[PDB]
């Protein structure tokens, strides 16, 4: 995948869950809300 | 300005393959003690000339970075990086050493203690009569060529009558104890939390600002001691290729003066200490005593980058007191002559763990500290 | 123990620095301010011998066959001076003042230290330099040739050293103390008097703090140290050999007083503070049987084992 | 040009008085052009060690530091333990410099003469970190 | 004495190797020998001087029968007695002199033979073996307690038979028996005497062991080791059995056969001749030649000189060689030169050829009645030499300084 | 400079200790849990 490509220590799953979805956050960050909230709507 | 090194044909891994990405090292055999093979690393590049490395991956979901720090072992463990060329380990069981014709040289784990209460234990595997070891703690400053606790920088222990070492000095303060080939050393390591920690920097900040101030150029630095966020971390890192491996190369820490204040209301010079730090020893879960109260503080004037103030004082600017995410306590040890020792990091393979629920495994706050990285990783994109 | 025999001159007059029996031990001679007096003992007479020094002298030595005197002056020239035919050389090479010297086994030549921290090698028959051995940082204060080896030769100096020169080669061989550039800057004890055994394998030497202490210079070590139960004179010692086997050290102060111990044990075993009350010690030579000691005033007393 | 062996053997200098400092090194012969005079010998030790060193010196009084430095990490101590080489005294003006050949893996340090040099001159080279040199055109300041 | 006990890690440098003083002798020097103890040197010239240098100085001290009785040609061979104050001497005058350094002025006493000498060995102070020129026999000359007269005696048996032996050369009396004698004959016959110190004197070896001239005999000083030198370019060197009895076991040869050169003289080590120095004859042959004995192998050549080489002495006390040139007539003289040790000058210091990898302390990082005796004498130094003998010591000649002072 | 400033006085706390959080023990919809972390600060 793009997860084991960037390095791999288990508790580096992160990249391969939320990394993606939250980058996506915050390029368009304004209270938290706006993160919190989208921090659901993509699953 | 530079722009990021190419990405090449090693570094692109698909599903399908199985490969481990963090490229593990190639290794030289060393020496032998207690019939286990220890290695050295032979071509990665070793933390000196105050530079410090950490392997990093290709991250393709960064664009404007395109690498992202990795790390090579599954669970916590030692820094590869920051030993001394001639310090050896084992696979095995990660106990580390040197030769038995070698000097004190020294490794540290990868986390970094920041604040909280850690623990963590030593388990010796050979300590004779002519194989020393020290297990202790140190800031970035301690050179891993010496054993931790001849400079300020570093609070150890001795094996045999586990006297304390700081500056040099040895102090009978602990119980006395000589350890033997199978004993496991606990150490709880108490530290203020960051915010309290911060202030006692700030402060530390304006006072030195113009109370020293009334060397060249007072104006200069004091825009720099001013221009001083502790707590944010602003860090410094290159991509580089060693031997077509990938590597993370970042500025590091030099030793400086002890830092002093004089007090007007007792009239003295007062060294500076972490409120309610504590650095307490256990010997198979019975404490043997604290070894020190007043550790000194790291977090901003307290540990100057390396700087080429000849550039920027020419002169959009970078700062010497910035904190790059690796600020506070390594746990630290040291080997003399086939003194081998082995470091703990998760709750299942310590046998006294003190029970209170403020605590944290090494193993935990190494995840805690991947999670500060890549969250760091993600806002310098931005 | 010593007896007193005869006192053989009054206190006043001008300096007397020095003071030695001759080899064969029948003749004294002192020193006074650029003259010299020998002293039969047999007779009790005494010879006055006038030098040509045009300053006042510091250091005496016979020479072996006992009929000449070296003698060493502020005016920076060491003269051999037969006690019959009178002064036959003048050596004249020193750029400071002479203060000690001393002969050959064989008489053929004669070593003069100086405050030019020099040690310059003289031979005798023809008169001309041969070495010079510069390796001191101070005043060149003593120097001895042991009695059945011409081979080394000791050199104490107030900067602190005791070196053991090579006489063929003029090396160093040997140092056995530290100086201003090696120690605590203010811990040197500057030195005031060597002298070899009889044997030449012990070197005896005497600090400006009235220490005196016996060593063993091949490894390096003491083996006996003597201590008065600093100084401004470089106080007279001599290593007294009666017949009977046990031998003795004698040393001096500022006042005219002396202590002999006994060098196999280290126990005083005798004190004489009576004479030379005024003045202090710089001079004691002994002799097959006797001891002659001579405060800086004229006073010249002798003694018998 | 010569194997490191071979400049162990033969012995072009000693030492002897010197003008500038207490001791100094002299040549015995017309050693000239850019010949290998000796190498520096002494205790082999780590960057940390001679920092110890170097002040358990300063605070016995030695006043003179007879350390050389092979790299940032080890260096030669002739304090003690050395050899003759260890007598070169400092000018700005030198006839000496000293460069580093690597045998069997270990670094040397060898004195090489900067100019043609005649018998019973001083051998002379810059230290590279007070002066007293006497030459006209100098720093005179040890640094 | 003591010095060499300052230098010595066990060892010591057993043989000189640097040329340090030329002596411009004023007359051409033929024979140099040492006195026992390094202290003068003896310098027999061609015009028959006798001049005696003073060793520290290098300077001249007094020659010998300038008021009475010196020689009137060529002397030819100088030797001193182990007192060191007698002195032997021959030349072609005919005369064998023995000279009393309390008077060098005139002969102690003299004897004049029928022709020129060799050489002349001393046995005794008053005892002494001389070789004639052209002559079958040696002569044994022994002085008498009524001091002026002389007995002179053929060293040969009663009726020994020597018919074709040739003539006799070259003597060598045996170091420690004080009663043997070797002589070498023209034609390579060796042959060994016994005295009665009477004249029946009785031969005790006979063998030719060369169809040669016999130029030379020496002994190692402790009986060990005898070596030849012959008329063929080649040193014969042999072991030596004395109890009496004799028996000789040929060791090595020494040859130059690349050069092809004859030896002039030939000289051992000190005790039991573990080496052997010799001076080479051959056209630019100008340097000494030095082998080991238990291996023949030529270990060293002295490069000092720029002439032919032609007597030398070895003086063990004072390490140093003599050899006088052929055409300038000077003496050469080879010293032990060591290097200053720097490591004297603090007594904590070490000098060291190679770096030290300092081994690291754990601490590497962190903050009288010994046996005494004043006295007795050392009767050996480091090289084995019997000290503690009265050795002679020339007075210094005050009564000719004071007429030196008007300028001489 | 402007954009760091904003995030680090706000965002930056409260998104590391939430982060930590899941990487201490993971749950199964890990970015729900985050979200409702930083809404409850809020
Ligand atoms: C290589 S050693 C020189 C040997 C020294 N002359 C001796 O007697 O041991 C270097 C030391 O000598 C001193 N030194 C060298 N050159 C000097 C100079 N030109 N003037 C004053 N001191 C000098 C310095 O203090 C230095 O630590
Ligand atoms: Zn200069």
């Amino acid at each position: 995948p793009v997860a084991m490509i960037g390095g791999s220590t288990t508790r580096r799953y992160l990249n391969e869950h939320v990394t993606k979805h939250l980058l996506e956050g915050m390029k368009l960050i304004d209270p938290l809300r706006v993160l919190g909230q989208f921090l659901i709507d993509a699953s | 300005s530079v722009p990021v090194i190419p990405y090449l044909d090693y570094d692109i891994v698909d599903l399908g393959s199985d490969i481990k990405k963090p490229d593990f090292p190639q290794l030289s055999e060393s020496h032998r003690i207690n019939e286990q093979q220890y290695y050295i690393t032979e071509d990665t590049p070793l933390n000196k000339r105050n530079f410090m490395y950490q392997p990093c991956a290709a991250n393709l979901m960064l664009d404007k970075l395109k690498y992202c720090g990795t790390d090579y072992f599954d669970k916590s463990s030692i820094n590869l990086m920051d030993r001394s060329d001639k310090l050896a380990f084992s696979l095995d069981d990660h106990s580390v050493s040197v030769s038995e014709n070698c000097g004190w040289r020294s490794v540290r784990s990868d986390v970094c203690m920041k604040e909280g209460k850690i623990y963590w234990e030593v388990e010796v595997k050979n300590v004779s009569d002519t194989s020393h070891i020290r297990c202790g703690i140190s800031r970035r400053e301690a050179s891993t060529e010496t054993p931790v606790g001849c400079d300020f920088y570093g609070y150890s222990i001795r094996d045999k009558g586990l006297q304390v070492i700081h500056e040099g000095r040895l102090h009978t303060v602990l119980k006395p104890h000589e350890m033997q080939a199978g004993d496991r050393i606990g150490f709880l390591l108490t530290l203020p939390s960051l915010q309290s920690q911060s202030e006692q920097a700030m402060d530390y900040s304006l006072k030195r600002i113009q109370e020293l101030n009334n060397k060249f150029n007072k104006e200069f630095y004091k825009f720099l001691l001013r221009s001083c966020e502790p707590t944010n971390v602003v860090r410094d890192q290159i991509a580089i290729r060693y031997k077509n491996q990938l590597f993370y190369e970042s500025t590091d820490y030099v030793k400086t003066t002890k830092p002093e204040y004089y007090d007007n209301r007792d009239d003295m010079q007062k060294f500076y200490e972490l409120e309610n730090s504590s650095f307490e020893v256990f010997v198979n879960g019975v404490s043997h005593g604290i070894a020190f109260e007043g550790l000194t503080p790291f977090l901003p004037p307290f540990s100057e980058l390396q700087y080429n103030e000849k550039f920027y004082l020419h002169h959009e600017i970078r700062n010497k007191y910035v904190n790059n995410n690796r600020l506070g306590y390594y746990a630290t040890l040291s080997s003399f002559q086939g003194g081998t020792a082995s470091i703990i990091t998760e709750a299942m393979e310590l046998k006294f763990l003190p029970k209170d629920v403020d605590i944290k495994t090494l193993n935990d706050i190494y995840n805690e500290q991947i999670a500060s990285d890549i969250v760091w990783d993600l806002i310098d994109e931005i | 123990m010593l007896q007193f025999d005869k006192q053989v001159l009054p206190a006043s007059g001008k300096i007397s620095t020095s003071c030695q029996i001759s080899p064969d031990g029948e003749l004294i001679a002192i020193c006074q301010n650029t003259d010299m007096l020998v002293y039969e003992i047999s007779s009790s007479k005494m010879m006055k011998l006038t030098t040509t020094h045009k300053e006042c002298i510091n250091c005496l030595c016979w020479s072996p066959d006992s009929k000449c005197i070296a003698s060493g002056s502020e005016d920076f020239t060491v003269e051999i001076t037969h006690i019959i035919y009178g002064r036959i050389r003048r050596l004249m090479g020193h750029t400071a003042p002479v203060i000690s010297i001393c002969y050959n086994n064989k008489g053929n030549i004669l070593c003069s230290s100086s405050m030019d921290e020099s040690i310059k090698e003289w031979h005798v028959l023809s008169g001309t330099a041969l070495k010079t051995m510069s390796a001191h940082s101070d005043a060149v204060v003593s120097i001895d040739i042991p009695k059945f080896d011409s081979s080394i030769l000791s050199s104490g100096s107030y900067d602190g050293l005791i070196r053991i020169f090579d006489t063929e080669s003029g090396h160093c061989l040997k140092t056995l103390t530290y100086d201003k550039d090696w120690i605590a800057e203010d811990g040197v004890v500057p030195i005031s008097t060597v002298k070899f055994s009889r044997n030449g394998k012990f070197l005896l030497v005497k600090s400006l703090d009235n220490v005196v202490k016996l060593w063993e210079y091949t490894r390096g070590t003491v083996v006996r140290t003597f201590l008065w139960p600093k100084l401004k004179y470089n106080c007279g010692l001599e290593l007294i050999y009666p017949q009977g086997k046990d031998p003795l050290v004698i040393s001096g102060n500022d006042s005219g007083s002396m202590c002999v111990w006994n060098v196999y044990s280290k126990n005083l075993v005798q004190k004489i503070d009576e004479k030379h009350r005024n003045s202090p010690l710089i001079s004691i030579s002994a002799s097959y049987d006797k001891v002659a000691t001579l405060s800086l005033n004229g006073e010249c007393n002798l003694f018998r084992v | 040009l010569s194997l490191n062996q071979l400049t162990k053997r033969k012995k072009p200098v000693t030492f002897a008085r010197s003008a500038i400092h207490n001791w100094g090194l002299y040549a015995l012969e017309p050693i000239a052009a850019k010949e290998m005079i000796i190498e520096y010998v002494g205790e082999s030790i780590r960057q940390p060690v001679a920092e110890m060193r170097e002040k358990r010196y300063i605070k016995s009084g030695i006043g003179s530091s007879y350390l050389f430095r092979i790299d940032e990490n080890t260096v030669i101590d002739a304090t003690k333990r050395g050899g003759i080489a260890r007598f070169i005294n400092h000018c700005c003006e030198p006839s000496c410099t000293a460069k580093i050949i690597k045998v069997d893996g270990r670094k040397r340090i060898v004195i090489y003469a900067l100019r043609d040099i005649g018998t019973n001159e001083e051998l002379t080279y810059d230290y590279k970190f007070p002066c007293l040199c006497g030459a006209p055109s100098c720093k005179g300041f040890l640094n | 004495a003591n010095l060499l006990l300052q230098d010595p890690f066990g060892v010591l440098k057993e043989y000189p190797e640097k040329l340090t003083h030329t002596l411009e002798v004023p007359v051409a020097a033929v024979c140099v020998k040492f006195s026992p103890r390094g202290d003068y040197l003896a310098v027999g010239c061609s015009n028959g001087a006798i001049i005696i240098y003073d060793m520290d100085s290098l300077k001249p001290i007094a020659m010998l029968g300038t008021h009475s009785g010196a020689h009137t040609r060529s002397v030819q061979s100088v030797c001193w007695s182990n007192d060191g104050r007698y002195l032997w001497s021959s030349g072609r005058d005919w005369y064998a002199k023995l000279w009393d350094m309390t008077q060098p002025t005139k002969c102690f006493q003299q004897y004049k033979f029928d022709g020129p000498l060799w050489s002349c060995h001393v046995v005794r102070w008053n005892v002494c073996i001389v070789t004639v020129v052209e002559e079958p026999t040696a002569y044994v000359l022994t002085l008498t307690d009524r001091q002026n007269a002389f007995h002179c005696f053929p060293l040969l048996e009663q009726d020994q038979d020597i018919s074709g032996h040739g003539y006799t050369l070259v003597a060598c009396p045996h170091p420690t028996i004080e009663s043997i004698i070797i002589t070498g004959t023209s034609k390579g016959w060796i042959n060994a005497f016994q005295l009665d110190l009477e004249d029946k004197i009785r031969c005790c070896y006979e063998e030719k062991i060369a169809n040669a001239n016999i130029k030379q005999i020496i002994i190692s000083p402790s009986g060990t080791r005898i070596a030849i030198n012959g008329s063929d370019r080649t040193i014969r060197q042999y072991q030596l059995i004395v109890e009496h009895s004799v028996s000789i076991e040929l060791e090595h040869k020494y040859q130059d056969i690349i050069n092809r050169l004859q030896w002039n003289t030939i000289f051992f080590s000190n005790h039991s001749g573990e080496y052997l120095v010799a001076s080479a004859h051959g056209s630019s042959a100008h340097d000494l030649y030095l082998w080991e004995t238990s291996s023949g192998s030529l270990v060293r050549v002295l490069e000092g000189a720029d002439e032919e080489l032609l007597d030398i002495d070895w003086n063990f006390y004072s390490m140093r060689i003599a050899s006088n040139g052929f055409e300038s007539g000077w003496v050469y003289m080879w010293s032990i030169v060591i290097p200053p040790k720097w490591s004297a000058l603090a007594p904590d210091f070490e000098e060291v050829e190679e770096n030290i990898d300092y081994q690291e302390k754990e601490n590497e990082f962190d903050i009288e009645e010994i046996a005494i005796d004043l006295c007795t004498p050392e009767k050996y130094d480091v090289r084995g030499n019997d000290i503690s003998m009265p050795s002679f010591v020339i007075p210094i000649d005050y009564e000719g300084v004071i007429i030196q002072q008007h300028w001489a």
